[PDB]
RNA sequence: UGGCUCUGCCAACGCUACGGCUUGGCGGGCUUAGGUGGUCAGCCGGUUCUGUCCUGCUUCGGCGAAACGGUUCGGCAAAACGUCGAUUACUGAAAAUGGAAAGGCGGGGCCGACUU
RNA sequence: GUGCCCAUCACCU
RNA sequence: GGGGCAGGCUGGGA
C-alpha cells in the first residue's frame, strides 16, 4: 500500500508532533475549560498551543534552523502558559498537577526539540 | 460459533476491524518512523491497506531483518508499519479463533493468559495435585523450525475463508520450514504450531497437569518414568508431525525447581531466573556508569513488580549495597 | 505554472470538503476552527507563494501547510468536547489532501529535478 | 504606482466588500477571513509602495492571487454561493486592472 | 524621535477610536480591522523608536497609510456608514500631523 | 536573562485582572493589550534564546507599547477606565522590567 | 468558548450622513483507548567461595534423592465453550467463502463451601 | 521486531 | 568426598 508519503519527511517533525499532540491532548480540554472571563488568554493560549505545532511542521519541512528555533520559543511560551494560566489566571484554568502534568509533556516535546535542534546544528 | 468460519475477509477488511488494527499496531509505536510516517495520512493509508486486502492485492513488505542478540542470537525480522498492521487485522479476526481452541493451559500470546498466569498455572498446580515430578520441555529453534507446512494443516483446519486463507498465506508463505520471529501472525501461529504438542499432551497422553507458554513445556505428574515416556512420546511426536527438535528438556523431581517463564518455579515458593535477576542487575549497573539514575526509579519500579511476585530480595539488598539507594 | 494551477484545482477539492466540516465547528473549539480555517483557506496562499516563486522552500513550506492541515484533521478528530470532524471525516479529508500532497510530491520533484 | 494601485484596489473592494457583506452569518468566519484578505490586501500594496523591495511587491502579488481564489471560492465552493460568476467576473476584471499595475511594478523594479 | 509621533498620535486614536467603535458591527470586521490598524500602528512608531532600522519606519509609514485608507473606505463603506467625511477629514489632519512627523524622522534618518 | 520573565509574570499577574476586565465595548484594545501584555514574554523568550539586540530591541519595544496601553486604558473613560493608580503601579512593575531590559541590552552592546 | 455582520425594548460614554450607529442593560432567537517502562517466548558458560540440604534403591542397567495469591476448597461437568467428529454427513452438477449432528475427549466451564 | 502478562504515567466514567 | 538447591563472583554473547 505504501503510505501517502509526504514530501520532505522529517522524522524529528514526526516524532515531535506526535509527541506535541500529547501535549495538546492534555492541555486542549484545560484550554477549554478556562471560563467566559479569560477567554482572550484562553483564545491567545489555544493559538499558542495549536500554533506549536504549525510551527514544529514548518520547522521540519525548512532546511532552516531559524524555524526550530522558533518552534522552541513557542514550546517555551507553551511553558510560560502554563505558569500563566496556573499562577496568574483567577479561578485557576490549570490546577499545579495539570500543570505539574502538562509540564511533564511539554519536556518530552523540549527534549525532542532539543536533540531536533542539535541533530540540525551539527 | 460452530466451526467452520468461512468469511473471514470480510472481517479482516472491515473499517471497524482495521481501525482496530490500526491502534493496535500503533500502540507502544508512537515513536517510530513506521508510525510517523503511516499517521500522517493514516484513515487514507487504512483506505488503500483495506482495498489491498479486500481487493486481495496485499503484498507483505520485506522483513528487515536484523539479529537482536540479547539472550541469544535470534534472527529478528521486522516489518513495515503496513504489514506489522496487516498482521494486526488478520490476528484481531484470526488470532481468537486459534486461540479459542488451545487448551487452557497453553499461557503464550493470548488474552488473560500470560508470562504470569503460567508461573502461577505451573505452581498452583503444583501446589494442587501435588506433583512429586515435572518434565520441563523447550523447542529447539521453534519459529525457525515451524515447519510453515503442517502449520497450514492448523491455520487451514479453523480458517476456511479462501481469502483470509490466502491473507495468511502472504503474511507467511506456506511453504518452508521457517515462520518469522518478530511477528503477531507468528506468535499466534507458533502458538498454534505448539498448540499441536497441547493437544497431544492433554487429548492423547491424557496428561492434565501440564503448562505451555509458546515453546517451553511443563508436565508435572507423580513418577519420573510416566513424564519421562509422556516426554518421549511428546519428542517422538513433535519430531514426526511438526519438525519441531527438542533443545533442552528434564524430568526432574519438583524439587529441582521448574525454570518456567523467567520463575523458578517450586509448588511452594516461586523465585525468578538468575539471568532476569543478572540482567536487571547489570542494566541498573549500565544505566548508572551511563548516567541514569531517575528513569532507573521508573525501571526499578516496574521489576519491583515482575519480581513482587518471586520472593525476591536477592537483588534489592544487593543494588541496595552495591549503591545505597533505598529500593524498596 | 501547470503544476500550481493544478495543485490548486486540486486542494479546492479539500476546501470544498473541509470548509463546511471547519464551518460546522461548535464555537466551544472557536479557536481551533478558527485556526483550522485560517490553515485550511490560507494553504492557497502557500501554494500561490510557491508557484509565484520557484524556490523548493515554498513547496517545502506548502508541505508543511499541507501536514499542518493532516494534524487539524487528527485534532478536531480529537476533541470530544462538542465535537468535530467524525472519524469518516479525517478519513474522507485525508484522502483529498493525499491528491493535494501527490502533486506537490511531484511538483517538489520537478523542481529538485531543475 | 504606489498610490495608483490602491485606488485601483480600492474599487475591488468597493466592489467585493458589499459581496462579503452579503455572506450570510452561517460563514461568518469565512467571510471574516475574506475581509481581512480584502481589506487587508491594501496593506500588502502599500507596505510595497514605501519599501520598493521587490520582496512585498510579490507578497502583494500573492495576496491578488489569493483573493482570486477567494472569488472561487466564495462562489465554488462556499456551498450558500455567496458571490455570483458575474461578480467573479467584474472583480476578476476589477483585480486584474490592479493586477496589471503590480505587473508593471514588478516590471519596473525588476528592470534594473 | 518614538514619543513624539506616538503622544501626537495617541490624538489620533483619542479622535478615532470612538469612531473606530462607532463603525457598525455590521462592518464589524472592517470596524476590528480599523481598531487594529488605529490601535497597533503604536507599535508601529514604538518598534521603530526603540529600535532603527529605516524598514521600522517604513513600516510606520505604511500603517499611518493604511490607516488612511481605513479612513477613506470607512466613509462610504456601505449604507451602514461608519465614518463621517468631516469625521475622514478631522483625522485625516490628525494622521497627517503624524505623517509630517513621521516624513521628517525618515528624512533626519537618511 | 530570565529574570526579566519572572519579573514580567509579576506585570501579567497585575496588568492581566485588569485587562480580563476591559469590558466587550474595548474589547479590540482589551484583544491587543492581551496579545501585547501576554505576548510580551514570547518577545523576552525569543531574545533569551536569540541574544541578538534586534531581539532585545523588540522586548523594549513591546514593553514602550505595553506602557502606551497604560496610557490609551487610562483614557478611555467610564467605569473601566484603567485608574491612575493602577497606571501609576503597573508603570513601576514595567519599570522593573524596562530596568532589567536596559541592563540586558547595555550587556550584549557592551559584550 | 468574554459569541451573533441579531432582533424587540429602553437607556446614555459617545458618534452621527439626523436615518441611525455604537454601547449598556433588558427580553427573545442563533449559537475507554493512550503514553512510558518492564516481563517473557529468549542464552551459553566457568569457578570455587559459600549458605543449606541430599547422598538411597538396586534390576546392577540406571533411577534416583536435595505463608499465601481466590495459584482457594470441595460438588458438577447436563448445558455452553473447546476440540476431534468435519471444512464430514446432509442439500446441491459442484461445496460452491452452505452446512450439521449422534457421539468421544476435555476443563476453559458450571455448582456450591469458604474467602476474596 | 512480536505479542501476552505486569508496573507506572495520563485520563474521565 | 560426590550431588541437589540457593546466594554470590566472573568470562563470553550482549
Amino acid at each position: 500500500m505504501e503510505p501517502i508519503e509526504e514530501a520532505t519527511k522529517c522524522y524529528d517533525q514526526m516524532l515531535i508532533v506526535e509527541r506535541y499532540e500529547r501535549v495538546i491532548s492534555y492541555l486542549y480540554p484545560i484550554a477549554q475549560s478556562i471560563p467566559r472571563k479569560h477567554g482572550v488568554a484562553r483564545e491567545m493560549f489555544l493559538k499558542c498551543l495549536l500554533g506549536q505545532v504549525e510551527l514544529f511542521i514548518v520547522a521540519g519541512k525548512s532546511n532552516q534552523v531559524s524555524k526550530l528555533y522558533a518552534a522552541d520559543a513557542g514550546l517555551a511560551m507553551l511553558r510560560f502558559w502554563l505558569r500563566f494560566l496556573a499562577g496568574i489566571q483567577k479561578p485557576h484554568a490549570m490546577t499545579p498537577h495539570q500543570v505539574e502534568t502538562a509540564q511533564v509533556l511539554i519536556a518530552e516535546v523540549g527534549r525532542i526539540l532539543g536533540s531536533w535542534i542539535a541533530r540540525v546544528n551539527r | 460459533m460452530g466451526k467452520r468460519h468461512r468469511n473471514l475477509i470480510d472481517q479482516i477488511t472491515t473499517w471497524e476491524n482495521l481501525l482496530d488494527a490500526y491502534r493496535k499496531t500503533s500502540h507502544g509505536k508512537r515513536r517510530t518512523w513506521g508510525y510517523l510516517e503511516f499517521k500522517e495520512y493514516d484513515l487514507a493509508n487504512l483506505l488503500a491497506l483495506q482495498a489491498e486486502l479486500k481487493a486481495g492485492n496485499y503484498e507483505r513488505g520485506p522483513y528487515r531483518e536484523f539479529l537482536v542478540y540479547e539472550p541469544k542470537p535470534r534472527l529478528i525480522s521486522a516489518l513495515e508499519f503496513k504489514d506489522r498492521l496487516v498482521q494486526h487485522a488478520l490476528c484481531n479476526i484470526v488470532a481468537p479463533i486459534f486461540e479459542a481452541g488451545l487448551l487452557p493451559y497453553t499461557y503464550a500470546c493470548r488474552p488473560d493468559k500470560g508470562t504470569h498466569a503460567g508461573v502461577c498455572h505451573v505452581q498452583a498446580e503444583l501446589r494442587r495435585t501435588r506433583a512429586t515430578h515435572f518434565l520441563k520441555s523447550d523447542f529447539s529453534k521453534f519459529f525457525p523450525s515451524i515447519d510453515r507446512a503442517a502449520l497450514y494443516a492448523m491455520i487451514d483446519k479453523k480458517i476456511h475463508c479462501a481469502a483470509t486463507r490466502r491473507l495468511l498465506r502472504v503474511v507467511l508463505p506456506d511453504e518452508g520450514v521457517g515462520i518469522p520471529i518478530g511477528s503477531l501472525t507468528s506468535q499466534l501461529f507458533a502458538n498454534v504450531y505448539g498448540g499441536a504438542v497441547d493437544r497431544l499432551l492433554h487429548d492423547e497422553l491424557k496428561q492434565r497437569h501440564w503448562a505451555r507458554y509458546m515453546d517451553d513445556i511443563v508436565v508435572l505428574g507423580d513418577d519420573p518414568e510416566e513424564l519421562r515416556a509422556v516426554f518421549y512420546r511428546l519428542r517422538d511426536f513433535a519430531s514426526e508431525r511438526l519438525g519441531l527438535k527438542i533443545s533442552h528438556w528434564q524430568v526432574a523431581p519438583v524439587s529441582r525447581g521448574i525454570n518456567f517463564l523467567g520463575y523458578r518455579i517450586w509448588p511452594t515458593h516461586k523465585l525468578l531466573r538468575k539471568s532476569s535477576v543478572k540482567r536487571a542487575k547489570r542494566k541498573v549497573a549500565n544505566f548508572i556508569k551511563h548516567g541514569e539514575d531517575e528513569s532507573l526509579q521508573r525501571f526499578l519500579a516496574s521489576w519491583s513488580g515482575h519480581a513482587q511476585w518471586a520472593d525476591t530480595h536477592n537483588l534489592f539488598t544487593w543494588m541496595e549495597e552495591q549503591y545505597g539507594i533505598a529500593c524498596h
